[PDB]
RNA sequence: UUGCCGUUGCUAUGGC
């Protein structure tokens, strides 16, 4: 038979989901970032935990270790590229200082909100899911899309979108047709 | 069999070269070199700038805003001149616009003699549209500032537009308006015009951040191009449809492949901090203010930091730069910087050389497929530059100090045999910059057409 | 020490003039010394721009007196002809003002430039 | 100074024009350690050319 | 308008042909059928239509190419 | 050679 295709879980349930302080924390995160459910928060937390555990393991290694240098440098480059880690903080210690909010801001939903294309984070979500937002020349419909520094300046209304210069959507032309008739 | 016909045309063409005289072989490559989009007119070294016969001809109209020159050309494909009629055989014409809403044509056939006026047409308040609607802005004459002029390569029409959001095409012989094409935009003011070489296609750059393509023979609009984030101030065209434009403060030069409907991005991205470090005054570019195509695969631009940049289609960044080409402006006068009686107090306000700023490249024109181009400012002299053989750098060939004022637009015209060619440079001179009147009145600046005939010897 | 102070450098002036042109397109720019004075009186000015080559310089020194009284950042550019150019007006401008608007489409770069101007001060 | 007519249809234009010139004139004097009269002279001359025009 | 760009061109005289990847920009259009692509490629490379084969065409998410 | 006003020759350039 054909060789297996690997798969993995992108989120993990917390050690104690029932902490009241925690519950308030996810309430904050969902409310401010307009997240649909808790699974999104758990996913981001799992990714962050993997990153910081790798950083800790790298720190345990002695300085100038070739593995340390190579892998730490790669991790810092990736974190800088996605934009969570600022340029002036290129050391493994500050990686351990990252927070869930940093990743959350880089989500295409939040970036769309900040750029002024949407009046609410929920408005940003509905705009994205309705194929109105394009990074560069390509249309992205996924709120969880993570924006890179270079990609940030290229977010715009899609060419095919009615807001982006295309013809009016179905409702608009339907109303115009009935009005003319 | 049409191949026999080509052979006959080639045979007659070959006989011409024998009259023109290795030499035959080289000249054969040169004539078709227009087809291959590469520079093939290497005459910079043999040029004689110092002996140029300079002349300044005064003109009544104020702020001459642009000039367009028409030159008949022998076409190798059919071996016939481009003159519109038998009367116009080898007659050179120049058209000019001003902020006085007046069109004027001049005969520039006689290099030794100054431009001679033939006919003119003037606009005014009579031509204001009553309707107030964009699509009814179809009056015969102009009513607002005329900014640009272009002559059709066929010698049959001359087309002008300006801040009236209108483009009027006129008959060359009588300067009679034959068609009016509104831009149909609230802010669609025409800023530059360029005729495709040896074609009737016209490219118009408008203030509404768009480029509009027209067909003069059909008197109709064709397409609109989008992609600039700021006004499209200048446009240049060659035989091929790869017209180039500069978007002013968007600081991006753009090449448009019309049939491919794609557009190549070009940005300077130079920073003083690295320039000073590599040196271990430099003014950071704010806006690109002129563009002209030296080649199908190369073009040059001027900025508002006095930087002349050479470009190639392959590379996104500039390949060679000439910073502060026209020099730095005079320092502000100490008697006027401050009202302090004490002179030393006034000198402190000059703040050393920090307040000093560079000249702007108001004009920049390159002879097609050649190794020489001309730049202009209100420094009071026209500078002639020569590009290297490898097309990787250029050097200052010389200067012409006759011009005094803002050089709104530079044109070059050639005459004589292929071996012996005399180049006559015509530059419109004004007292204020074409797009507006920011510039402080330059001492001595006059409204006129500057002329300089240069002989070619070696 | 010089009356025009602080004076932006070649790099810094470009971003400032960049915001100026964007503000002019969006009707968020007030052009001329007289207008800038009015904005400072109303407390609707985000920050004020002046040209260091004003001839004479004194006729705009009243804005600095107003500015830090109202705790408004300000900065000088070397050129007025350049400042007028970016303003979109066919004449030189010695001073201009960026009107406050937290709903503006160009908010982010306005605060970015403002942060640098505060650092320069 | 519009209560005592210090600055005083065509007449009204001069008053507004003169008021502006007085304003910058005050600015030069106030923010000048040792004010001079060089600018005031030309500024008044500028008013004179504006005066004769109307 | 529709534009056809050929990339990664290889000349295989073993099989007596030319291989390439065809990228088709088709703004404001659903897609280009294999017939039009064949006739345009035949014109571009100056060959008989029957000598041009095209397949495996996928439009990216969002359309346009 | 200029819309106007001068100078300079028998042509060339100063100011608005
Ligand atoms: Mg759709």
């Amino acid at each position: 038979p054909r060789a297996p295709r690997t798969y993995s879980k992108t989120y993990s349930t917390p050690k104690r989901p029932y902490e009241s302080s925690r519950l308030d924390a996810e309430l904050k995160l969902a409310g401010e970032f307009g997240l649909k459910n808790k699974k999104e928060i758990y996913r981001i937390s799992f990714q962050l935990s993997k990153i910081r555990r790798a950083a800790r393991d790298l720190l345990t290694r002695d300085e100038k270790d070739p593995k340390r240098l190579f892998e730490g440098n790669a991790l810092i480059r990736r974190l800088v590229r996605v934009g969570v880690l600022s340029e002036d903080k290129k050391k493994l210690d500050y990686v351990l200082a990252l927070k869930v909010e940093d990743f959350l801001e880089r989500r295409l939903q939040t970036q769309v909100y900040k750029l002024g294309l949407a009046k609410s984070v929920h408005h940003a979500r509905v705009l994205i899911t309705q194929r109105h937002i394009a990074v560069g020349k390509q249309i992205v419909n996924i709120p969880s899309f993570m924006v890179r520094l270079d990609s940030e300046k290229h977010i715009d209304f899609a060419p095919t979108s009615p807001f982006g210069g295309a013809r009016p959507g179905r409702v608009a032309r339907r109303n115009a047709a009935r009005k003319a008739e | 069999n049409p191949a026999d016909k080509r052979r006959r045309l080639a045979k007659q063409y070959l006989e011409n070269l024998k009259s023109e005289a290795d030499i035959i072989a080289s000249r054969l490559k040169e004539d078709v070199a227009e087809q291959q989009g590469r520079v093939f007119r290497y005459f910079g070294d043999k040029l004689l700038i110092s002996e140029a016969k300079q002349s300044f001809t005064r003109v009544g109209e104020n702020n001459l805003t642009c000039i367009s020159c028409f030159q008949p050309v022998l076409n190798k494909y059919t071996f016939e001149e481009s003159s519109n009629g038998d009367k116009n055989k080898g007659r050179l014409f120049a058209y000019t616009v001003s902020k006085d809403l007046q069109l004027t044509k001049y005969d520039i056939t006689d290099f030794s003699k100054r431009p001679k006026k033939l006919k003119y047409a003037k606009g005014g308040a009579k031509y204001i549209p009553t309707s107030k609607h964009e699509y009814e802005n179809t009056t015969e004459g102009h009513y607002d500032e005329i900014l640009t002029v272009a002559a059709s390569p066929d010698g049959k029409y001359v087309v002008t537009g300006g801040r009236d959001r209108k483009l009027i095409v006129w008959s060359t012989e009588s300067l009679s308006p034959v068609k009016v094409i509104p831009t149909k935009d609230r802010r669609g003011e025409v800023l530059s015009l360029a005729f495709r070489k040896n074609s009737d296609q016209l490219y118009a750059s408008c203030a509404d951040f768009k480029i509009r393509t027209y067909s003069i023979n059909q008197f109709s609009q064709l397409e609109i191009l989008y992609g600039h984030h700021d006004i499209v101030e200048d446009i240049s065209a060659l035989a091929m449809e790869r017209c180039v434009t500069v978007g002013a403060r968007d600081r991006t030069a753009m090449l448009w492949k019309i049939p491919d409907e794609t557009r190549l991005t070009f940005r300077g991205g130079d920073e003083p901090q690295k320039l000073l470090r590599r040196w271990m005054l430099f003014f950071c570019e704010g806006s690109i203010d002129v563009v002209s195509m030296v080649d199908d695969f190369h073009f040059i631009t001027g900025s508002d930091n006095g930087n002349i940049c050479l470009w190639s289609l392959a590379k996104k960044k500039p390949i060679f730069t000439e910073r502060i080409a026209h020099g730095i402006l005079p320092e502000p006068s100490f008697n006027d910087i401050s009202g302090e009686t004490d002179e030393e107090l006034r000198k402190r306000q000059l703040q050393g050389k920090k307040l000093l700023q560079p000249f702007w490249i108001t004009s920049l024109y390159a002879i097609p497929y050649s190794n020489v181009f001309i730049s202009g400012s209100w420094s009071g002299s026209l500078k002639v530059w020569k590009i290297s053989d490898n097309l990787r750098s250029f050097e200052l060939l010389g200067e012409l100090s006759g011009a005094k004022g803002v050089v709104t637009k530079i044109q070059v015209v050639e005459s004589g045999k292929h071996g012996k060619e005399k180049f006559r440079i015509l530059a419109s001179i004004a007292k204020e910059h074409r797009l507006g009147r920011w510039i402080a009145n330059v001492s001595g600046a006059r409204n006129g057409i500057y002329s300089a005939v240069i002989d070619q010897t070696g | 020490n010089p009356k025009a102070f602080p004076l932006a450098d070649a790099a810094l002036t470009q971003q400032i003039l960049d915001v100026v042109q964007q503000a002019a397109n969006l009707r968020q720019l007030k052009k001329g010394a007289n207008e800038a004075t009015k904005t400072l009186n109303r407390g609707i000015s985000e920050f004020i721009i002046m040209a260091a080559d004003c001839e004479p310089i004194e006729i705009l020194l009243h804005l600095p007196l107003l500015c830090e009284d109202k705790n408004v950042p300000y900065v000088f550019v070397p050129s007025r002809v350049a400042l007028g150019r970016a303003c979109g007006v066919s004449r030189p401008v010695i001073a201009a003002s960026i009107t406050t608007n937290d709903a503006s489409a160009i908010k982010t770069q306005i605060y970015a430039v403002k942060d640098k101007i505060e650092t320069l001060l | 100074g519009a209560e005592k007519a210090l600055f005083r249809k065509n007449k009204g234009r001069i008053s507004r024009y003169l008021a502006n010139k007085c304003s910058m004139a005050s600015r030069i004097d106030n923010y000048s350690e040792e004010p001079s009269n060089v600018f005031g002279s030309v500024l008044k001359k500028q008013v004179e050319q504006r005066l004769e025009f109307y | 308008a529709v534009t056809i760009r050929t990339r990664k061109v290889i000349s295989n005289p073993l099989l007596a042909r030319k291989q390439f990847v065809v990228d088709v920009l088709h703004p404001n259009r659903a897609n280009v059928s294999k017939d039009e692509l064949r006739e345009k490629l035949a014109e571009v490379y100056k060959a008989e239509k029957d000598a041009v084969s095209v397949f495996g065409f996928r439009t990216q998410f969002g359309g346009g190419k």
